[PDB]
């Protein structure tokens, strides 16, 4: 009643070999040798890259490799090249549950060094606090790698209610941004001390404050 | 049925002690040969006749993989369990052995002269396969 | 070659029906089996529904079974899945793979569909000032549906201008940010202002962004 367990992020640099695990139980991955891996590059459909664990369909390139050892299959691309970054998906035959699929695992080819992200937190406008309306706007930009954690403090304490955050999207300068809002009443806005927005991109956390001024 | 897969390959293989690259070819006429390509007559379908037994049968000869003495492999029309049945067992180099239980003797490619050369070695050339996926 | 063509997705609202179609061309599609596999934006991928070949068998995934009904029709070679109870999780982009054979291992793929289950009505959005090297930008706020345009000074400011992509609420209203960073001896000279454009809700509004 379960879909497979991937990696979240896999990354190496040109040149590189990397290997995508894919964990499931007795009934699929370790049950059968039917395991498959798609390839999906932006806004397109998936592509079948590894079809009965070790098979490569005709075109697909020997970089890629696959096996599977008990409950776990694994992905192999070997001499990582710049096109091979995309979302890895990997897929089982099961007897009763259909066709499983592993959450997918996102493969970046590091073409660039570690960016820390600017961050720039604006407080809520005049004209929407008359309006009854409060809002924070917490914007994270040009950072790379592509994947951040954000977390709204009020004076210290955690707060998640209200809180939307967007997924990291590459910049035209192949770094990327993501942005984060914090949905308050008014008097919640000028009953706090400060509000603070902290962001975490490869274990350094970035943060910025404000005040009701 | 959806119990089990309905696998479409390209049965082919290079080796052990093998010569040139086959495809494992039924024809009309009930003869199983070398082909040195995807054909037609090469085109097979792969279907569970027990948990790890499997049936083989050409799609367009619509003839059943069968083994008789010695190992020989020939194509009938008419399914029969103990001729026709093979254990799939995927060695872990990634290719594919075809085992029957019957006669004790892996499907291979070997002509009769191979296959009563290598009767007592264990094994028979031109047995391990690739599953090729068919090109449109 | 081959091609898989999927037609029939939008806007359907909580509780609507919807049925999508699969124009397929370049093979026998009776003799093989098909899929509808779907991938909610931004998420991964999930098997919806399968089909036998001659439609004789059916198989569906435990999420969709009494929902959603695959069924094929050899003469016109089309795959349908018609979707009843629609509910927020069926927001996905659908796609028509076709079958090796009756494996559940796809050898072609379609472009999808994307079907899009919200209860939001057409809107247009709220834009209020970010005060403020400075940065200072404009809030875009509960719209629907996309797009918005951004442009600062009628487009005579280009320099460091980013537009954020917007951010999609509980409410189903998309959000989203713009931000000019700026001379820091400026914020008494000039105006910076931004111009957002709603095309859907026919919305043209202008703001000033001042300290």
């Amino acid at each position: 009643q379960a879909g497979l367990t991937q990696p979240a992020s896999v990354s190496g640099s040109p040149g590189q070999s990397i290997t995508i695990s894919c964990t499931g139980t007795s009934s699929d991955v370790g049950g059968y040798n039917y395991v498959s891996w798609y390839q999906q590059h932006p806004g397109k459909a998936p592509k079948l890259m590894i079809y009965d664990v070790s098979n490569r369909p005709s075109g697909v390139s020997d970089r890629f490799s696959g096996s599977k050892s008990g409950n776990t299959a694994s992905l192999t691309i070997s001499g990582l090249q710049t096109e091979d970054e995309a979302d890895y998906y990997c897929s089982s035959w099961t007897r009763s549950s259909g066709l499983v699929f592993g959450g997918g695992t996102q493969l970046t080819v590091l073409g660039q060094p570690k960016a820390a992200p600017s961050v720039t937190l604006f407080p809520p406008s005049s004209e929407e606090l008359q309006a009854n309306k409060a809002t924070l706007v917490c914007l994270i930009s040009d950072f790379y790698p592509g994947a951040v954690t954000v977390a709204w403090k009020a004076d210290g304490s955690p707060v998640k209610a209200g809180v939307e955050t967007t997924t990291p999207s590459k910049q035209s300068n192949n770094k990327y941004a993501a942005s984060s809002y914090l949905s308050l009443t008014p008097e919640q806005w000028k009953s706090h001390r400060s509000y603070s927005c902290q962001v975490t991109h490869e274990g350094s956390t970035v943060e910025k404050t404000v005040a009701p001024t | 049925g959806w119990g089990d897969p309905i696998r479409l390959r390209h049965l082919y293989t290079s080796g052990p002690h093998g010569l040139s690259s086959c495809f494992l070819r039924i024809r009309a006429d009930g003869v199983v040969d070398c082909a040195r390509g995807q054909s037609a007559h090469s085109l097979l379908e792969i279907k569970a006749v027990a948990l790890r037994t499997v049936a083989i049968k050409g799609v367009h000869s619509v003839r059943y993989l069968c083994m008789g003495a010695d190992g020989k492999m020939q194509g009938l029309l008419q399914y029969s369990e103990e001729d026709c049945a093979f254990e799939e067992e995927i060695r872990p180099d990634g290719y594919n052995v075809y085992r029957s239980e019957k006669h004790r003797l892996p499907v291979s490619l070997s002509s009769a002269k191979q296959r009563q050369l290598y009767k007592n070695r264990g094994f028979l050339p031109l047995s391990h396969f690739l599953p090729m996926l068919p090109m449109v | 070659e081959v091609q898989l063509l999927e037609t029939g997705g939008g806007l359907v609202q909580p509780g609507g029906s919807l049925r999508l179609s699969c124009a397929a061309s370049g093979f026998t599609f009776s003799s093989y089996a098909m899929s509808w596999v779907r991938q909610a934006p931004g998420k991964g991928l999930e098997w919806v529904s399968a089909i036998s070949g001659s439609g004789g068998s059916t198989y569906y995934a435990d999420s969709v079974k009494g929902r959603f009904t695959i069924s094929r029709d050899n003469s016109k070679n089309t795959l349908y899945l018609q979707m009843n109870s629609l509910r927020a999780e069926d927001t996905a982009v659908y796609y028509c793979a076709k079958d090796n054979w009756q494996e559940l291992l796809f050898d072609y793929w379609g472009q999808g569909t994307l079907v899009t289950v919200s209860s939001a009505s057409t809107k247009g959005p709220s834009v209020f000032p970010l005060a403020p090297t400075a940065a200072l930008g404009c809030l875009v706020k509960d719209y629907f549906p996309e797009p918005v345009t951004v442009s600062w000074n009628s487009g005579a400011l280009t320099s460091g201008v980013h537009t954020f992509p917007a951010v999609l609420q509980s409410s189903g209203l998309y959000s989203l940010s713009s931000v000019v960073t700026v001379p820091s001896s400026s914020l008494g000279t000039q105006t910076y202002i931004c111009n957002v454009n709603h095309k859907p809700s026919n919305t043209k509004v202008d703001k000033k962004a001042e300290p």
